[PDB]
RNA sequence: AGCGUGCUACUUAUACUUCACCGUGAUUGCUGUUUUGACGCUUUCACGAGUAGGCAGGCGUGGAGGUCAGUGACGAAGCCUU
RNA sequence: UUGCUUAAUUGAACGUGGACAAUUGAAUGAAGAGCUUUUAGUGGGCCAUUUUUGGUAAGCAGAACUGGCGAUGCGGGAUGA
RNA sequence: GGCGAAAGACUAAUCGAACCAUCUAGUAGCUGGUUCCUGCCGAAGUUUCCCUCAGGAUAGCAGAAGCUCGUAUCAGUUUUAU
RNA sequence: GCCUAGACCGAGGACUGCGGUUUUUACCUAGGAUGUUGGCAUAAUGAUCUUAAGUCGCCCGUCUUGAAACACGGACCAAGGAGUCUAACGUCUAUGCGAGUGUUUGGGUGUAAAACCCGUACGCGUAAUGAAAGUGAACGAAGGUGGGGGCCCAUUAGGGUGCACCAUCGACCGAUCCUGAUGUGUUCGGAUGGAUUUGAGUAAGAGCAUAGCUGUUGGGACCCGAAAGAUGGUGAACUAUGCCUG
RNA sequence: GCGAGAGACCGAUAGCGAACAAGUACAGUGAUGGAAAGAUGAAAAGAACUUUGAAAAGAGAGUGAAAAAGUACGUGAAAUUGUUGAAAGGGAAGGGCUUGAGAUCAGACUUGGUAUUUUGCAUGCUGCGGUUUACCGGGCCAG
């Protein structure tokens, strides 16, 4: 609302909270990103170090789907289990029979290794795995099966 | 307009509880009775008369003697008094039975006012005869003449 | 203007108490233009303490008209009474300190009678800031 | 004149109320204000100023939280007072029987804790069975685990970081930010 | 009624002292009498210059939702007027 | 305690345990201390005392410290930032 | 572009580049203006960089929002020791 | 110690307090003015307007170190007249839900641009780091030390527990450098142990969405203002010059 | 372009340039440029008639709810101006503060209470204005 704006309180006052000397004008310092290795230099090189200049190579055509790979830890992974299942595989599971976690199904490309698992069997298959998280999958009594 | 709420409240408090308890009222000495006075003020102004008690009012109780003057018995406040030096000895004149509801607000003057007029005015004829001229002297009226002082004078 | 802050000394004809050693003189001279300052005697303190003595209870000025509200607030220093109050200041006493900062400065009225022809000069040299040392008595009498 | 000493006519930068127009949260501050001006306790003090913080003072508190407070020696039947939001977490392996006492509840976090046999009560339902903030624990949420805190004090040498709307190797890495493109800060 | 010097009194700033009132900041207390206002009432103390500028609380205008079963041809709105 | 140091059982750093309680180690004061975010205007200055450079000097030009004017009315200097 | 026995002359009161419409609300570190009330707080003309010197960015000065706490250990001051 | 002259003021509004005199569970001068009298109510009293007198008072706005200026705009009056909207954002605040969040591209439905309902995807978040190939977050009660509100036990003090947060020493993940086990497409692999190195990381998630103020950038961009530049057209009724005919 | 329905839009200096004989009047050789301008009253009932005047008009009259609606038309502000009235005024005027004077406005004999007599009510003496002297007390200005 215009109404709630200090707009509304600037009328009556000369400069509009402008100033006296300086004096609202046009585009002092110039447009944009204008100056930025000349007069605005100060403040690019405090607030935005690493602006200017190239790194690394170039990538000419990149396709995102490429490198599609969300990752799931160990301490999210149960979560992939059915919930209304869940407390009764926490119980029965055995080496015999152990709930299999498709993790490429739910949306996950990588299993990482961050967090606790419960000390129960899990198969959990995925398309990768890191060293730790295949160790801790394995203490625990489970398998990693690598799926495509 | 803003209405007024129910929390307005109407009702007037009570007073809180007064410290002033009254103390008597103190006259210059120089206020004795048979003291002749100066009115300042009122119709009688510029008046030499007779003072005579001090009533329970803060009023002074004064006569001219009506004879000599004009100036009936009345009230008088002290404030509208000049206290001269000359006095008479007023120890042979009643004045017991004036008081505040002699005074008392009720053209036609009473009986009774009339014979304490005569009464009282008879003691004091009596007494002011024995100075020589005090008797011409409440019978003229007192004025500032020029060249008189009032801070320089006695009175 | 450090200094006179740190006496409490933040207006013309504030009066405060200050017993004197090195340091406070040391203190007191850098003051020196801007005060004039004395030896009081009993009766000025009295006078003082009695018709302009406040006290600073809970950082607000409050008028020491009971024995009560010097009590609560120096009972553990043994100030009991408006007279414990002025023989502790009057023989600079152990608890010197805590009574006099208790005391709110004395806020004091203009001189009934004036000041010398010219006040920002010794008092020495016919002014009046600096020692005057017995003379603070009578301008006591006429500030106060 | 006065010679001020201290800035004249200065609030005290404290809230001394919500911001909130929600009527049901000033029911509570009615029954703190209470509470505060009369017990002598401690902690009701506490409770009336803490219903007076912004969200973001008020960080949520999660489950995981809790059972680790629950967990200190001497505190496994302390009732735990939290004014803010109890979230859920999904990465605890167990969680214990526990009073926990909350402005708000999460759908999963109220679930887990009545799975588990304790209680979620509400601010209000504190204050009749502990009007002294008896056998409490009063726990608190990270304040500088938020994004906005990342970029806070930032400049050279600093750590913090830059406000930058796209990530990657061609968004601000290569000229202070690196030896082989001049310097670095 | 000049110059140097001393003294007494006296004159008066929005300054100082006491008091009233306004506002701001802090502060005292208020639920078995909290009692149809607790965003309220109440105790106490201190303070108040201001351009550029910031913020707060209000006044006014066109139109919109709701409400006053509001005013009005027995005179709305507008306009003039110690 | 150590992988440092010493010829060393020597030290260096950080510690467990024990003792020294409000005169806990000068004064005075303290509308409390500490912390954070965000944003405005400004980035022509000038004057007075004292120090001070250039200049014959200047209501001149240039510095130091403080206080002011700018941004400020009020009493005095007749008048006057 | 014309035309010029040449003055930058003349080319419809327009000429060292006509007139009309449009691009076009061209850009302006420059000048001017910028509309109600009260309350509280309240500056800077200084640092560094800039084809920088009538301008910016930066730090400082200012406001606002607060937050953590409640005398904890601070100060445009003195003293003592060095 | 005592006597004495005058001026200004009267906030508060049952009681509560501190004292004093006690002849007394009473009285007082002691936590803020009462008593009494007169007059007036066709009025004494108060306010405003006009005017006189006394005293003070330069023309506003503006840029400026400095304006009443012999600096600029303003003869007068009415009506109009200048920080807006949008895309993307920072801080803060309110709200809903919360490891999630966002119905509104669309579908359903409708009393029909509304309201109501639906869900897949997708966006942001939940993982970082490296130029990249790639790799990818628990020694421990998710660590130790000094503080730390609150809570518990106490009984000044004292002890226990100590979230947020502060300082500090560590641990984990990625990059860089060093070391280089069993092994092997003999050039690969990279276990293990390290390093005054480095990251916008981990270390019991905090975000997402809507709205509001303020600030930012691009847009006509607070309003008005160039000298210029370009594209496409209209003019030799004036005038310059040639030609034709008088 | 044609045909429709709408709006937290503008309300005659706004909204399209144009609410009207508006791309009109008018300008320019030309390309082009380009306005101003809505409102009597329900209804003209748009003032018959007499009189003064050369006439325009005026004065009577008439219509109308209104002529304080007469087409120079609803309302009819300000600048600016006439008349009447009031006041002030020696090379400006205007302003603040204070009081006087003149003018205006305001307010307690209160919604005053106490008994009292008569004037008036639909009615069967009862709510209650009315009056003056008494008393209680109040308001304001003062000693
Ligand atoms: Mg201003
Ligand atoms: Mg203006
Ligand atoms: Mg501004
Ligand atoms: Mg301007
Ligand atoms: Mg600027
Ligand atoms: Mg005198
Ligand atoms: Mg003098
Ligand atoms: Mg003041
Ligand atoms: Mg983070
Ligand atoms: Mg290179
Ligand atoms: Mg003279
Ligand atoms: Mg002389
Ligand atoms: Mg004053
Ligand atoms: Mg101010
Ligand atoms: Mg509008
Ligand atoms: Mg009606
Ligand atoms: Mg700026
Ligand atoms: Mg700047
Ligand atoms: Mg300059
Ligand atoms: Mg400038
Ligand atoms: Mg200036
Ligand atoms: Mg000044
Ligand atoms: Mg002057
Ligand atoms: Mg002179
Ligand atoms: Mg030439
Ligand atoms: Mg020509
Ligand atoms: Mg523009
Ligand atoms: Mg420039
Ligand atoms: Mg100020
Ligand atoms: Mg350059
Ligand atoms: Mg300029
Ligand atoms: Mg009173
Ligand atoms: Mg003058
Ligand atoms: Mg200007
Ligand atoms: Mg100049
Ligand atoms: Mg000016
Ligand atoms: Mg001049
Ligand atoms: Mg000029
Ligand atoms: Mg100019
Ligand atoms: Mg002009
Ligand atoms: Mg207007
Ligand atoms: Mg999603
Ligand atoms: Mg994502
Ligand atoms: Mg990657
Ligand atoms: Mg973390
Ligand atoms: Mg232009
Ligand atoms: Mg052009
Ligand atoms: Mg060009
Ligand atoms: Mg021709
Ligand atoms: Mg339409
Ligand atoms: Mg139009
Ligand atoms: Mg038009
Ligand atoms: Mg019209
Ligand atoms: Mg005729
Ligand atoms: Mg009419
Ligand atoms: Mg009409
Ligand atoms: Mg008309
Ligand atoms: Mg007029
Ligand atoms: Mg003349
Ligand atoms: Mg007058
Ligand atoms: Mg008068």
């Amino acid at each position: 609302p215009t109404r709630l704006t200090k707009t509304r309180k600037h009328r009556g006052n000369v400069s509009a909270g402008k100033g006296r000397i300086g004096k609202h004008r046009k585009h002092p310092g110039g447009r944009g990103k204008a100056g930025g290795q000349h007069h605005h230099r100060t403040n690019l090189d405090k607030y935005h170090p690493g602006y200017f200049g190239k790194v690394g190579m170039r990538y000419f055509h990149k396709q995102q789907n490429h490198f599609w790979r969300p990752e799931i830890n160990l301490d999210k992974l149960w979560t992939l289990v059915d919930s209304e299942k869940k407390d009764e595989y926490l119980s029965k599971s055995s080496a015999s029979a152990a709930p299999v976690i498709d993790t490429l199904a739910h949306g996950y490309g990588k299993v990482l290794g961050k967090g606790r698992l419960p000390e129960v069997p899990v198969i959990v298959k995925a398309r990768f795995v890191s060293k730790l998280a295949e160790e801790k999958i394995r203490a625990v009594g489970g398998v990693v099966e690598l799926v495509a | 307009q803003v209405a007024p709420k129910w929390y307005q409240s109407e009702d007037v408090p009570a007073p809180k509880q007064t410290r002033k308890t009254a103390r008597p009222q103190k006259l210059r000495a120089s206020l004795v009775p048979g003291t002749v006075l100066i009115l300042l003020a009122g119709r009688f102004r510029g008046k030499r008369v007779v003072y005579l008690k001090n009533l329970e009012d803060n009023t002074l109780l004064v006569s001219g003697p009506f004879k000599v003057n004009g100036v009936p018995l009345r009230r008088v406040n002290a404030r509208y008094v000049i206290a001269t030096s000359t006095k008479v000895n007023v120890s042979g004149v009643d004045v017991s039975k004036f008081n505040v509801e002699y005074f008392a607000r009720e053209k036609e003057i009473k009986a009774e006012r009339v014979a304490d007029q005569k009464s009282v005015d008879a003691a004091l004829l009596s007494e002011i005869k024995k100075t020589p001229l005090l008797k011409q002297y409440l019978a003229a009226s007192f004025s500032l003449k020029n060249g008189d002082r009032p801070h320089l004078l006695k009175f | 203007r450090k200094v006179l802050q740190l006496l409490r000394l933040t207006q013309i004809n504030a009066g405060v108490f200050v017993r004197l050693t090195k340091a406070t003189s040391e203190l007191i001279k850098l003051a020196e233009p801007y005060v004039a300052y004395g030896y009081p005697s009993l009766s000025t303190i009295r006078q003082l303490v009695y018709k302009r003595g406040f006290g600073k209870v809970n950082k607000q000025r409050i008028a020491l008209s009971d024995n009560a509200i010097i009590e609560a607030n120096l009972g553990k220093f043994n100030i009991l009474s408006i007279e414990d109050l002025i023989h502790e200041i009057y023989t600079v006493g152990p608890n010197f300190k805590q009574v006099s900062n208790f005391l709110w400065p004395f806020k004091l009225s203009n001189p009934n009678g004036g000041f010398r022809a010219r006040k920002f000069q010794h008092f020495i040299q016919g002014g009046d800031t600096g020692n005057r040392e017995q003379f603070i008595n009578a301008l006591v009498k006429q500030m106060n | 004149g006065r010679d001020h000493t201290s800035k004249q006519h200065v609030r005290s930068g404290h809230r001394t109320a919500p911001k909130s127009d929600n009527v049901y949260l000033q029911l509570l501050v009615k029954l703190y204000s209470f509470l505060a001006r009369r017990t002598d306790a401690p902690f009701n003090k506490v409770i009336l100023k803490s219903l007076f913080l912004s969200k973001i003072n008020r960080p949520p508190v999660s489950v995981s939280r809790i059972s680790r407070a629950l967990k200190q020696k001497g505190a496994a039947e302390k009732t735990i007072v939290v004014v803010g939001t109890v979230t859920d977490d999904n990465r605890l392996l167990e969680f214990p029987k526990a009073t926990i006492a909350a402005l708000r509840f999460t759908a999963g976090a109220k679930d887990r804790i009545l799975k588990n046999g304790g209680e979620a009560i509400t601010l209000d339902q504190l204050a009749l069975r502990a009007p002294k903030g008896q056998n409490t624990l009063i726990v608190r949420g990270p304040r500088n685990s938020r994004e906005a805190v990342r970029h806070f004090g930032f400049g050279p040498h600093k750590g913090k970081a830059p406000r930058i709307l796209s990530k990657g190797r061609k968004f601000e890495r290569a000229r202070g930010r690196r030896r082989s493109r001049g310097f670095k800060v």
